[PDB]
């Protein structure tokens, strides 16, 4: 004690935590538009960013 | 509330005499982006 | 160290509501924030 | 909020509703709380973005509920209600709180209405944590000049 | 390697299943016994982790008979199998042999039996508990006794137990007479126990319990007095107040 | 991996029994023998081991009933109890239906028996296949049993060691044989053809053959000697 | 650690705990259902949560609650073939307490004979212990509500409401604050709609999700009876919750 | 090693097991039996102590199996509690039958062989119990034993069992005579007791007591369990209190 | 004790005499004999009391588990499981059991098993000993489907003759009415029945 | 995953699950596919046999076996391992003839299978079963069609599927389900069992197979099982050859 004294855990971005993982990512390339951003999230349930 | 709460102020955790607070271990599976949090938190403060 | 760690916690609350001094509240939360003997049989509580 | 064919379905639904706005807007002089139900029927629903689906109706009647010097109180009433029962989504419910505010600001329609009102808009936000814990600001300031 | 058969003993003797059973024992809760001239008083505390459950559906005293109960300190479901298969012996061996209850002396030896039993058989693990169990017999007077997942027993004037054990002990080691009355041993007893914890000690959460003297009022029939009602009498929460504040 | 192999109440990751497929290897590293049926006939041609030329053979074909048989390949020990508990099942059938018991039930219950082992503890895969035929009301039928207890009708079938020759054989002649009818002689000489060219390093001998007949009108017969010297 | 003996529930750790039995308890959180129970004035409402991932499921064959006996339900959490297992032994235990004893086996008894079971299946090797959380409700014949939980080692304890799952703790903290700031041990509620519906909306705070017609299913203990209710009788809860 | 079956033997005809169930014994309490030709005395050791347990009220190493012979116990006392009931059975099974007591030798005998038959036959432990037999029968008069918890016997005139097996037996040899008297044979065990215990107080609450006697009356034979009382009486005559 | 089960469109009604005798002595003057097994299957004992008594409660047992398991049991059902330990237990008990039972799909059933156990789909039954003089009175005055006025007018008649011829027959004439409105019990006394 | 806990089937291991039970669905992987297709008047099912070796006897060989008289059975994974559970499926029906007198209920006969899986689950010289059983019928309850997991777990379905062509499988069985709400009718639900099936051979191309496809229909058959032979397998088979082209 006196080094580390609190403990922060991070979990995993939720169900809609997720959704904005999308978002900063699909800016960053090129589209030609995207939507489907509802569905894609529910398939990629569990995933770190 | 860890980090930025003591350094603008060290002045309120003097009054109270208990010590401002510091070491935080960041843990969880790979990928949660918690060295991209390490920026965020930094970046309100402007802190280098 | 169980003690140490009681006006630990409540110094740090004490600035989260920006005051001044500890202070009964402060003392009082904290105190049942790490009693310490008994917290990992929860689900394990079979053992009694 | 899951899917974007479900709030639209809802700003539908509105639509129809808002070409009988002068029927409801007539029945508010005989009582505001009959005008009001006929709304909170589409606002109150399970699903979010109801209040920005009927965002169109509840921006006109708010303006016709402040400006009386009786029916400000039913209307004070009726924002916590949206608060505590669904209070859908960060910007939904939220929205119909805030554009109180900018209204109630300009008009000052009497100042016993003002000074009174806005103490009770604070009040909830103050248990609210969201986005008008930010329009939390905005509100607070208007009150301490008065005073 | 001598460790983990039953069968296997160790350069040095003694049989680990045994030993690795008594660390068990001092995990659970503190329990203790003290034999006053008059009576025996019984007390153990009690938790669930969760307010949410009940305290009356939890039983860490039992009466094993009418004139004998039974406190433990160990794994909670041992407990409960091995109460009734040692009500279930009590009738078998002696209440059909007698007719009646068995004294203290004789069923401290058939619980410690079925102990013996469960270390005897291997691929049949001990059970995980050590028993206190007290009673009043007409030849013997009010006695006391260890039952150990040994099956081994040992007379004792006052033992502790559990986790509390150790403190307990040396607390009872000084504060004990020779003779005392009941009511002064529910005082040793109560205040034995608020060693092992304080701020959350309360007459609800401590069950306490005595084999004294006879009582008419639990016996259920009337008429017939050439037999004696429950030397066990279960006390109360408001009862164990009583006390809590008399101190 | 390689250490599941233990026993035979424990699975492997990717999932088998490495016993079963074990007793499978058996098969293989005993004695060869083909079977080939006809719509009309079912016959079985085996070679016989012997030790040493001092020793005058050890005999592969069971007489199960008079309208069953068998031929064996791998560990003659396995053998012997299966033949054992078919014959107990043959006369039972005859005893208690008056019935010439179905080839198709028949392996049914071998196939039960055969699990019986695999799922306890103790016991073992039986370390044999079998070539089971008969001749019943639905004709003909040739069995393929396995370590595993899988039961497979064929035309014709061949196990044991180097037995691949006898089946890249039967499957060129397939359907040749199958027009083959109402001759018992000519089924037997396809037969001997078939195990020919399995072996390789030896050739027949009077004491190498046994020829295992059922057909339409004869009951089940092991020939030996002098009645497979028209087909040596 | 390991060595021996989370290889076997029949020799001790020199913690004086066996490993292997405490990982039923790490096995039951093995299909993510939750499970909340609540006793009313005359009633017990039971509700767990329904996952049919598919549409190849028929949602009327998945389900964790049973019909135990006349007057006794169970819901279980963790694995279904445990839960079949256990269920059995209690239709059967339910069953024979009665030619044995006459009148209705309440829910503490039965309770308290499948946690003597469960501690048997520890007791010998040749055996292993179940892999459910077993919560048992009934309205008992003099006792009324009553809730009974019976976890896999053995341990069986009552309840005045009791919560199981992944989630659990979330469910439990949110009954600590609900049942301390009214004073009581019950819900004061006299009907047993207005329980199923209160507890239709303790689920919905405490987990933090809408849930539908097709991701409940529920059972309610009346005195004297017992009943699941269809996915029809349970929107009928579900519209009064939707607006009050 | 060898170890991990009691029906294995090793490289060298030894049997781990049964050598460690044999120093199972030297962990438990001193027990001893002095035969004199005026009666046999059992004299036993506790093994625990504290001044609430118990144990001035009660035995617990000295069992009377039958009326005319008793053991002392040394060993684990969960392997002992089994093994007497058994011995007692037996011994008395006897009585029934043929109406008259069992003979010492055919009960030790009988106890031995049951001993022998847990490292013989199945996957179970041998039994941990040194019992010292004190017996009369009229066909050798008085007759003392011990059993081994290998299963064996050997007739002795005086042996020590128990823990300080060594340091005891040659204490008694030293100061003890042929001729002997019963009355000189309690004072030579309270002599050993002093010495091989590692409690320097060596008091009442320690010690148990039997004498088993034929000069007790005359044409008689008397088994006698001392009481605690008589314990300590003993005690200042022989001058360690 | 004449005890029977008519069929009617609505369901059945099972009906008993409840005098029970242990030779001319009464032994008890009122037991019904009709004994629930289940809900909506109820049954009646006659012949030996104590064999009819045992096997009762065996076929409780039975159909707790059916329903407990499986999902809804039968008449047909039930009636099987007690033609099961009847025949088994041929040599030992001797029972004598209408079983019948209301279903919703199948209507009213009335299943009788005689002493040595056979299972005999029938719209009507008699059984006991109090039956054997009934006999003549039930098929000429029976008519399929009668409104259940009418059925319990011809039930009460038949068992009335029976007190009337059999001297083992007595106590109030009990019926259980099982129906899809419920169960209803019916209790009538022998200053009305006497006369009618 | 870790050593150990796999070896023994009864070992609990630090995660939760027992290994030993997890490796007997690896096993069943490797089987040949099955499907089952309920039905609002019938179940269906069809199987992928394959030939292996052309001196194969067509049409002899079977994975579908009948219970009692009324339910379909048909298996995957290891062969002689699913025969023995149909086989202790028989008893247990045939036992309930004689004490209850009726024909099992496909709900009944399930928790009986259910069991029979955990019971050789439950010991440490069992071993635990290798095998999914697709299996059910047509009852008084109309149809019901279950799949028994070599877990112990089973459930109703209006779809189910096991083997190795069982992903294509599933993909087919969903858009029966969509296109038709009342279920497919029965008649027609035999066609698309032969379609499905086609589709999944294309992940086992290398080897020849058979098609058996048999039903239990109340319409069709009177609700008793029988296999689907002669020209009525034909037309399943023409339907399915033109689809997939
Ligand atoms: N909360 C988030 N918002 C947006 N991008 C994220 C987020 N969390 C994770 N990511 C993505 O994951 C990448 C890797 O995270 P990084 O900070 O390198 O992680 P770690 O130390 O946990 O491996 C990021 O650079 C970013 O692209
Ligand atoms: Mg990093």
């Amino acid at each position: 004690p006196g080094r580390l004294d609190r403990k922060v855990e991070i979990p995993l971005p939720n169900e809609a935590g997720r959704l904005e993982i999308f978002k900063i990512h699909t800016a960053k390339v090129k589209k030609t538009g995207e939507f489907d951003f509802e569905a894609a999230v529910k398939m990629s349930d569990g995933f770190n960013g | 509330e860890v980090i930025e709460l003591p350094l603008k102020n060290p002045e309120i955790f003097q009054r109270v005499g208990i010590k401002p607070p510091k070491g935080v271990l960041l843990y969880g599976p790979p990928g949660t982006g918690k060295t991209l949090l390490a920026k965020a938190v930094a970046a309100t403060i402007g802190a280098n | 160290a169980v003690i140490a760690a009681i006006m630990q916690e409540a110094g740090l609350r004490a600035v989260r509501k920006n005051r001044y001094v500890i202070l009964q509240s402060d003392l009082e939360e904290a105190y049942a924030t790490q009693v310490k003997t008994d917290n990992t049989v929860d689900k394990f509580d079979f053992y009694k | 909020m899951s899917r974007d064919a479900p709030i639209k379905a809802d700003k539908d639904y509105s639509q129809i509703l808002k070409e009988e706005f002068p029927k409801i807007d007539s029945l508010a002089q005989n009582d505001c709380n009959s005008a009001l139900d006929q709304l909170l029927v589409l606002e109150k629903k399970t699903r979010q973005a109801s209040d920005l689906a009927s965002s169109k109706e509840v921006l006109a009647k708010i303006v016709d509920l402040l400006a009386s010097r009786n029916k400000w109180d039913d209307l004070n009433e009726q924002l916590t209600l949206l608060s505590k029962k669904h209070g859908q989504l960060k910007l939904s419910i939220q929205y119909m709180i805030q554009k109180v505010m900018e209204y109630l600001k300009s008009s000052k329609s009497l100042d016993l209405n003002t000074r009174i009102s806005v103490i009770e808009t604070i009040r909830v936000v103050t248990e609210n944590k969201i986005f008008v814990e930010v329009e939390r600001a905005r509100v607070t300031k208007d009150l301490v000049e008065i005073k | 390697r001598y460790s983990f058969s039953l069968t296997t003993f160790s350069p040095s003797g003694k049989l680990g299943q045994i030993d690795y059973a008594l660390t068990a024992v001092k995990q659970g809760v503190t329990s203790l016994g003290i034999k006053a001239t008059n009576g025996v008083v019984i007390a153990t505390e009690k938790k669930s982790s969760s307010p949410l459950a009940m305290s009356e559906t939890l039983s860490k005293v039992s009466l094993l008979t009418p004139d004998i109960g039974a406190v433990y300190s160990g794994m909670g479901p041992d407990y409960r199998v091995l109460v009734d298969k040692s009500r279930k012996v009590a009738h078998t061996s002696y209440k059909r042999i007698y007719g009646e209850y068995p004294p203290t002396k004789l069923l401290v030896s058939e619980v410690a039996k079925i102990m013996q039993e469960a270390t005897q058989s291997g691929g049949v693990r001990p059970f995980g508990v050590s028993l206190l169990i007290a009673g009043h017999d007409e030849f013997n007077g009010f006695s006391l006794y260890q039952v150990d997942p040994s099956g081994s027993y040992f007379p004792w004037k006052a033992t502790a137990i559990g986790k509390g054990s150790v403190a307990a002990k040396t607390f009872l080691e000084k504060r004990w007479n020779d003779e005392l009355e009941l009511e002064d041993a529910i005082h040793i007893a109560l205040l034995t126990l608020k060693e092992s914890v304080e701020g959350e000690f309360n007459g609800d959460t401590i069950e306490l319990a005595i084999i004294g003297d006879e009582n008419p009022d639990l016996l259920g029939y009337t008429g017939i007095p050439t037999d004696k009602g429950p030397r066990f009498r279960k006390l109360t929460s408001q009862e164990i107040n009583d006390r809590l504040e008399a101190l | 991996r390689n250490n599941y192999d233990g026993d035979t109440v424990t699975f492997s990751p990717t999932g088998r029994l490495f016993q079963v497929e074990y007793a499978l290897e058996a098969i293989k590293q005993g004695s060869v023998t083909v079977g080939l049926r006809s719509n009309t006939h079912a016959v079985l041609v085996a070679l016989k081991r012997n030790a040493d030329e001092l020793s005058s053979y050890q005999k592969k074909i069971i007489k199960c009933d008079e309208h069953m048989g068998l031929s064996l390949a791998g560990l003659a020990p396995d053998a012997r109890v299966l033949s054992n508990y078919l014959r107990q099942q043959c006369n039972y059938s005859s005893l208690v239906f008056n019935r010439k018991l179905a080839v198709e039930r028949a392996g049914h219950l071998l196939c039960d028996k055969a699990q019986k082992n695999t799922q306890s503890y103790g016991g073992r895969p039986y370390g044999v296949g079998l070539l089971i035929i008969g001749y019943d009301k639905s004709g003909a039928h040739l069995l393929e049993f396995q370590p595993s207890g899988n039961v497979t009708e064929l035309y014709g079938t061949a196990i044991g060691a180097r037995s691949q020759g006898a089946k890249t054989y039967l499957e060129r002649t397939l359907d040749t044989f199958i027009k083959i009818d109402g001759n018992p002689d000519e089924l037997i000489k396809a037969g001997v053809e078939a195990i020919s060219q399995s072996l390789r390093d030896e050739s027949l001998t009077v004491d190498n053959l046994s020829i295992a007949i059922v057909g339409k009108d004869t009951p089940f017969t092991i020939y030996d000697g002098e009645a497979v010297a028209k087909y040596i | 650690s390991a060595a021996g003996y989370d290889r076997h529930i029949t020799i001790f750790s020199p913690e004086g705990r066996l490993y292997q039995v405490e990982y039923a308890f790490k096995a039951t959180n093995q299909t993510n259902i939750n499970s909340l129970a609540v006793r009313g004035k005359d009633c017990t409402v039971v509700i767990s949560q329904k996952k049919v991932p598919d549409k190849l499921l028929d949602p009327t064959t998945v389900s964790y609650i049973f019909c135990i006996s006349r007057t006794i339900g169970m819901v279980v959490n963790g694995p279904i073939p445990d839960a079949r297992n256990a269920a059995l032994r209690a239709k059967a235990e339910a069953a024979e307490f009665r030619y044995k004893y006459g009148y209705d086996m309440p829910c503490d008894v039965l309770a308290k004979r499948m946690a003597n079971l469960s501690q048997i299946y520890t007791q010998r090797a040749y055996m292993r212990p179940l892999g459910v959380i077993l919560t048992f409700v009934s309205v008992d014949e003099e006792l009324g509500p009553s809730i009974y939980k019976t976890d896999p080692a053995g341990y069986y304890v009552g309840y005045k409401a009791t919560a199981t799952g992944p989630k659990q703790q979330e469910i439990t903290t949110n009954l600590e604050n609900h049942f301390k700031k009214s004073k009581i041990d019950h819900i004061n509620e006299e009907s047993w709609e207005k329980v199923v519906e209160f507890a239709i909306t303790h689920m919905i705070d405490a987990l933090g999700t809408e849930f539908s017609k097709n991701d409940l299913e529920v059972g309610v203990a009346t005195k004297d009876k017992f009943f699941t209710l269809s996915a029809e009788n349970i929107e009928e809860r579900l519209v009064a919750i939707a607006e009050q | 090693r060898y170890d991990s079956r009691t029906t294995i033997f090793s490289p060298e005809g030894r049997l781990y097991q049964v050598e460690y169930a044999l120093e199972s014994i030297s962990h438990a309490g001193t027990a001893i039996g002095i035969m004199a030709s005026d009666g046999i005395v059992l004299a036993a050791e506790r093994k625990v102590t504290s001044t609430l347990l118990e144990q001035d009220t009660s035995t617990e190493k000295l069992y009377k199996l039958n009326d005319k012979i008793a053991v002392a116990v040394a060993g684990l006392t969960a392997d002992a509690e089994i093994l007497i009931n058994t011995a007692r059975i037996h011994a008395q099974n006897y009585l029934k039958t043929y109406n008259e007591d069992i003979p010492v030798e055919i009960l030790v005998r009988r106890l031995s062989d049951i001993k022998q038959g847990y490292t013989q036959h199945g996957g179970l432990r041998p039994f941990g119990v040194s019992f010292i037999y004190a017996g009369y029968d009229d066909r050798y008069g008085y007759q003392l034993y011990t059993s081994n918890p290998s299963g064996n016997y050997t007739g002795w005139k005086a042996i020590s069992v128990g823990a300080n097996t060594s340091a005891a037996q040659t204490l008694l040899q030293m100061d003890y005579k042929d001729d002997m008297k019963v009355d000189d044979a309690i004072e030579l065990a309270l002599k050993t007791l002093s010495k091989t215990t590692d409690s320097s107080a060596l008091t009442y609450d320690r010690l148990e007591f039997a004498t088993i006697r034929k000069g007790a009356n005359d044409g008689e034979v008397y088994q006698k369990i001392f009481k605690p009382q008589e314990i300590k009486d003993i005690l200042v005559k022989t001058g360690i209190t | 004790t004449s005890i029977m089960a008519v069929t009617f469109k609505d369901g059945v009604i099972l009906g008993a005499d409840s005098r029970t005798t242990t030779g001319a002595y009464i032994a008890n003057r009122v037991t019904d004999k009709l004994t629930r097994v289940h809900d909506k299957i109820w049954c009646c004992r006659s012949g030996s009391a104590a064999d009819t008594q045992a096997i009762a409660d065996i076929v409780q047992y039975h159909l707790e588990l059916y329903t407990s398991q499986y999902g809804t049991p039968s008449t047909e059902t039930a009636a099987s499981v007690f033609k099961e330990l009847c025949y088994e237990n041929k040599d030992n008990l001797t029972a004598g059991i209408i079983v019948a039972g209301y279903d919703d799909k199948n209507k009213g059933e009335v299943y009788t098993i005689p002493l040595g156990g056979s299972v005999h789909k029938l719209p009507y039954a008699i059984a006991g000993s109090g039956s054997t003089f009934i006999y003549g009175y039930c098929d000429k005055n029976f008519r399929e489907n009668m409104s259940k006025e009418e059925t319990v007018d011809f039930i009460k008649h038949s068992l009335s003759q029976a007190i009337k011829w059999d001297g083992s027959s007595g106590g109030v004439i009990r019926m259980v009415v099982l129906t899809a409105a419920g169960v209803e019990r019916l209790i009538f006394y022998p200053d009305e029945y006497e006369q009618l | 995953i870790g050593t150990g806990y796999d070896l023994s089937n009864s070992v609990f291991s630090p995660d939760g699950r027992n290994f030993q039970v997890e490796y007997a669905v690896k096993a069943v992987e490797n089987g040949t596919t099955s499907i089952g297709i309920k039905c609002n008047d019938g179940v269906v099912f069809a199987v992928e046999k394959l030939i292996t070796s052309k001196l194969l006897v067509p049409q002899k060989n079977v994975k579908i076996q009948v219970v009692d008289r009324h339910i379909g059975c048909v298996y995957s994974g290891l062969i002689p391992d699913g025969r023995h559970l149909v086989n202790r499926g028989r008893e247990e029906a045939a036992s309930f003839k004689k004490l209850y007198k009726t024909p099992i209920p496909i709900p009944a006969f399930a928790d009986r299978l259910g069991q029979y899986v955990q019971a050789h689950t439950l010991y440490n010289s069992v071993r635990p079963f290798g095998v999914s059983t697709i299996f059910g019928g047509v009852d008084k309850n109309g149809a019901h069609l279950y799949m028994l997991e070599p877990s112990g777990s089973y459930w109703g379905y209006k779809g189910a599927a096991t083997g190795k062509g069982r992903q294509s499988a599933k993909a087919e069985l969903e858009k029966l389900v969509d296109h038709h709400p009342e279920g497919l009718s029965a008649r027609e639900a035999v066609k698309q069992a032969a379609k499905i099936i086609y589709l999944a051979h294309e992940d086992n191309k290398e080897k020849d197979f058979e098609l058996e496809i048999s039903w239990c229909s109340l319409s069709e058959t009177n609700g008793l099982h029988k296999f689907v032979k002669g020209d009525l397998l034909q037309e399943a088979i023409d339907f399915a050859q033109k689809e997939i082209n």
